């Protein structure tokens, strides 16, 4: 488990020597080939390896909007979970999210 | 009587805007969210022309055209298109 | 104010059959009717005239006559949370406690004061 | 070596040649001449699972101000300063005790060991003496009042309470729950009014903070990942700037022209400008949970109330003394007692409010005020860490648990 | 011998006093006393919870302590009425410390600092200027000495499995 693993065990490297890395699929894999990290981390807004190529390929916001699976505010602008919208609780700063297009819950 | 889109009630209405903008304390007023400012594209004999909504800014996109009758854009690759 | 009887649940109060009268302060009050009946959270005084609450059973006289001072209503009122009490069933600012006046019936307000 | 306090050896080169430096105890700092001690009025706190400790806002000096805070074992979460004694109050969920120290280590006292669950926050309240500290196991809100040692709760029935400040002054007490629906409520000191401030748009309000330069209040949230802040109403309110790598705050406070704040993401501290967010520092980074920040300043415990007045002290209240809005105050009185017509004054109340026993059936009561279970009681180790429970066991009057292993001539039992 | 299920984990003595320190993380507490075997009193005992090593300074009659549960370096008087904390910024495991009072320098060993490399470090005693001595083929250094007359450092590894001198 040592002769490749990323610690220099011993005094002049022959662990470590010549490595291709080969992380399974439940990981993600750096640009610079350093180090390698699982799925999770990737797309966090964490920087969990050198030169950010982590976050660097990860899914942007478009322009004053949300993602689909959002809602938006009318009043403010600002964007909150899909299922906050109609569940009795006014979540927007107008409460819009609450809107009169609902039915209830038997 | 409502900016963008409205909605019926059994004595009333109400009134919504579209994604990407927000609705201003009129309750009947709409505003655009993007911090992109919008602008003015069209299109003469020989020149494609660059315009401000607001009228302050005038520019031109490209000149020694022969009949510039038809424009279009593409938000996709940024791309303008004319016959 | 005028005349009691033992109703259920309690007491009740009616007013002489002289005039024309108004019942106020929980119906306990009689007033002489003109109209003029005043807003929420004020106390009455039996010449017609209104005043905030809190002057109630303060050991000054607010009103032409002293109803707002009268045993009938200080032997019932209790005093609020933030104000402070005397022996004498009457109720003060707390800024007025230790401030070199008496304030009170008694020298309570100025009582025990370490100065 | 001249110096005031603690004379150390340098370099025989150093200091013009003359191989020392001066150095301040723990509660003590360093005046312009270098030689001479002046009392710290200015650090930071901060709680962690191994150690409650504090550090200097000059980030060119990062070697502690007190006495570190370490036991075995060890999980601190709430934290509160006292400055008129040098005093930190710190709440431990692995022992389940608040505790009193002082920042040069030479004291440390139980507050209460009764009936704490999973305290997760503390506020302290410096006119009156009084400490607030909320539980999420009795989804309660309690206070005490430290002369007497006396305990009332003034809050109950709260979904997930997380985080209480208290504000003297202007005689509210702010509260936090983040079960869905989130929201940030206001109170009077006395628990008497409650009301939500802030209840849209508010996923995980983890953390709250008063700032004293502008009376306003602020809070950050850890599922839409936002500091905001606001007018003590409510009815004025703003967001900061996005923080640069800010992912599951937790901890909040504010000093000065900056805000200081806890990741659980990043095990880290982050310093940024509450006027815009911006200038993102950090102070220290693999705290290993970390819960709290809290930011000690004898400046900001001065302050009179009609609780604190020489001339008529208390406010002529018998037990408890608290601060409510526009400059006025209310007295309480404690568990098993009533207000009387003079509300100074207060008497008992067995009607509604009957005694209690310290720790019902199934349990060993301990001398400190806690409670543990029957077969602890002479398993051979200190569940409760005053060693109430090991005490004289092993004789005639107290035979040993039969986890336990005695020993046949001493009759002393020891765990297996 | 170790009372209460202790053990005894590091140590150092001054000679004109006739005293041996030592310390024990089992009971979080320091210990002197007499080398004779009398005399024996614990100093410390507020928040040495993992001490490991210990060093002495017998011209200003100092103690210094290495402690884990928080990174620290720390500064007493012989009786432990007086307390200082010198180093704290980089540790991550510090292990090992040693002083020479004659020139005024401080030595210590960490085995995984928070840069993540290990590192043997110079100082000054009173942690002002620091230095980084051996980063070069170095793994889990867990113990240094000094040799006065020629003025050399020792220390062992034991990841490399190694005792090297500079
Ligand atoms: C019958 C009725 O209530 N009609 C109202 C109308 O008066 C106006 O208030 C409008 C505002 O959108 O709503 C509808
Ligand atoms: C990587 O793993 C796959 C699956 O076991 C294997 O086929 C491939 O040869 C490996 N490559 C290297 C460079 O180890
Ligand atoms: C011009 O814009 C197009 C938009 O698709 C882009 O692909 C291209 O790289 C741009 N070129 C320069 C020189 O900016
Ligand atoms: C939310 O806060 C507003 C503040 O005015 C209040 O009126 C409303 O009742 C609150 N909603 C709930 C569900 O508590
Ligand atoms: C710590 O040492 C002092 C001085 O000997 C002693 O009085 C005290 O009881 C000790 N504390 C503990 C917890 O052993
Ligand atoms: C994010 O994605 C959108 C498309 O949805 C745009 O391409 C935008 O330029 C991207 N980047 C940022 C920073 O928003
Ligand atoms: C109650 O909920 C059920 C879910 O299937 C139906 O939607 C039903 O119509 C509801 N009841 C009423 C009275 O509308
Ligand atoms: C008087 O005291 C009673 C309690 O005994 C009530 O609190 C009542 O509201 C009080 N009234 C006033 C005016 O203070
Ligand atoms: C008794 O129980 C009540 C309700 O839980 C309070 O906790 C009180 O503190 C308990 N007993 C004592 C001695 O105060
Ligand atoms: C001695 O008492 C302990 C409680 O401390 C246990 O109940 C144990 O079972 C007892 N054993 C005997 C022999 O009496
Ligand atoms: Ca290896
Ligand atoms: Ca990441
Ligand atoms: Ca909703
Ligand atoms: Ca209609
Ligand atoms: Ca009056
Ligand atoms: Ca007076
Ligand atoms: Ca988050
Ligand atoms: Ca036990
Ligand atoms: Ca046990």
């Amino acid at each position: 488990l040592y002769v490749c693993d990323g610690d220099k065990d011993c005094v002049d490297g022959s662990d470590e020597a010549g490595c291709v890395l080969n992380c399974t699929s439940s990981q993600f894999k750096c640009a610079d080939g350093s180090s390698c990290i699982n799925s999770r981390y990737r797309c966090d807004g964490v920087y969990d390896c050198k030169d950010n190529s982590d976050e660097a390929g990860c899914p942007t916001r478009p322009p004053g909007m949300c993602h689909p699976d959002e809602f938006q505010c009318q009043g403010d602008g600002t964007c909150i979970p899909n299922t906050w919208e109609c569940d009795g609780h006014p979540d927007c700063i107008q409460g819009s999210d609450e809107h009169n297009g609902c039915v209830p819950k038997t | 009587l409502c900016s963008q889109k409205c909605e019926n009630v059994i004595g009333s209405y109400i009134c919504k805007c579209a994604p990407g903008y927000i609705r201003e304390p009129d309750g009947k007023s709409c505003r655009q969210n993007s911090n992109i400012e919008p602008y003015l594209v069209f299109s003469n004999r020989y020149y494609i022309r660059n315009l401000t909504i607001d009228g302050t800014s005038y520019s031109l996109i490209l000149q020694g055209l022969g009949n510039v009758v038809a424009l279009d854009f593409d938000r996709v690759e940024e791309r303008l298109y004319w016959i | 104010s005028h005349i009691c009887a033992p109703g259920p649940n309690g007491a009740e109060c009616q007013c002489p059959h002289e005039g024309s009268w108004y019942l106020a302060n929980d119906n306990k009050y009689c007033v002489v009717d003109t109209g003029a009946r005043c807003n929420q959270f004020q106390f009455t005084c039996l010449n017609g005239r209104c005043i905030s609450q809190d002057w109630k059973c303060d050991n000054d006289n607010d009103c032409g006559d002293g109803s707002d001072e009268l045993p009938t209503v200080c032997a019932f009122h209790t005093c609020r949370s933030t104000a402070f009490t005397c022996a004498n069933g009457r109720c003060v600012p707390y800024h007025y406690r230790c401030d070199f006046y008496n304030d009170c019936g008694d020298n309570s307000d100025e009582a025990g004061c370490l100065f | 070596g001249g110096c005031a306090q603690i004379c150390v050896l340098s370099h025989r080169t150093d200091n013009g040649g003359l191989g020392y430096r001066c150095k301040c105890e723990f509660g003590f700092e360093l005046d312009a001449d270098e030689h001479h001690c002046v009392a710290v009025k200015n650090f930071l706190l901060f709680s962690s699972q191994t150690a409650v400790r504090g550090i200097p806002f000059t980030l060119s000096t990062q070697e502690d101000v007190m006495v570190p805070v370490t036991g075995s074992p060890s999980f601190f979460v709430g934290i509160d300063f006292d400055a008129q004694h040098s005093t930190i109050f710190y709440s431990d969920l692995s022992k389940n005790i608040i505790y009193q120290q002082k920042i040069d280590g030479t004291g440390k006292e139980v507050i209460t060991a009764n009936r704490l669950q999973n305290v997760e926050c503390l506020s302290f309240d410096w006119i009156s003496r009084n400490l607030y500290w909320t539980d999420g196991g009795s989804k309660s809100v309690t206070v005490m009042k430290l002369a007497d040692k006396s305990r009332r709760q003034i809050i109950s029935n709260l979904n997930n309470p997380r985080s209480i400040v208290v504000h003297p002054a202007a005689g509210y007490m702010f509260l936090s729950d983040w079960f869905r629906p989130a929201k940030i409520m206001r109170a009077w000191s006395d628990g008497s009014h409650l009301m939500p401030i802030v209840n849209t748009s508010l996923g995980w309000p983890n953390g709250l903070a008063i700032d004293w330069s502008t009376s306003r209040l602020y809070w950050v949230d850890a599922f839409f990942d936002k500091i905001e802040h606001s007018n003590l109403d409510g009815l004025d309110r703003k967001r900061l700037g996005h923080v640069d790598q800010m992912t599951h705050p937790f901890g909040l406070t504010v000093f000065k022209d900056n805000v200081f704040l806890t990741d659980w993401r990043l095990g880290a501290i982050i310093r940024v400008r509450k006027s815009d967010g911006g200038d993102m520092t950090v102070v220290r980074r693999g705290i290993s949970s970390i819960m709290h920040v809290k930011a000690y300043d004898a400046d900001l415990q001065t302050g009179t109330n009609y609780c604190s007045q020489t001339t008529h002290p208390n406010g002529d209240c018998s037990h408890f003394c608290f601060p409510v809005p526009n400059f006025q105050r209310v007295c309480g009185c404690p568990y098993g007692m009533k207000l009387q017509r003079d509300q100074m004054t207060c008497e008992g109340d067995p009607a509604r409010e009957p005694p209690t026993q310290q720790c019902g059936s199934s349990s060993f009561p301990c001398n400190n005020g806690k409670c543990v279970p029957s077969i602890f009681r002479c398993d051979g180790v200190d569940d409760c860490h005053d060693n109430s429970d090991e005490h004289q066991c092993g004789a005639l009057n107290n035979t040993c648990s039969s986890s336990a292993f005695t020993c046949v001539h001493g009759g002393q039992c020891i765990p297996g | 011998e170790s009372k209460n299920r202790g053990i005894v984990m590091g140590v150092d003595f001054h000679y004109q006093k006739h005293r041996v320190f030592w310390t024990d993380p089992m009971q979080a507490k320091v210990f002197s006393t007499d080398i004779n075997g009398l005399n024996t009193q614990e100093i410390l005992n507020v928040s040495i919870d993992a001490p490991e090593n210990l060093a002495v300074d017998w011209i200003n009659n100092k103690l210094y302590l290495v402690e884990t549960r928080v990174n620290r370096i720390d500064v007493v008087n012989l009786e432990g009425n007086q307390r200082v904390t010198l180093i704290t910024e980089n540790l991550g495991h510090p292990r090992g410390i040693a002083l020479d009072p004659t020139v005024g320098y401080l030595f210590f060993s960490d085995w995984g600092s928070l840069s993540g490399q290990p590192k043997v470090e110079r100082a000054f005693m009173d942690g002002s200027n620091r230095k980084d001595l051996v980063t070069t083929k170095l793994g889990w250094p867990a113990g240094i000495t000094l040799d006065l007359v020629s003025k050399r450092v020792y220390w062992v590894d034991s990841r490399y499995d190694y005792i090297e001198t500079v």
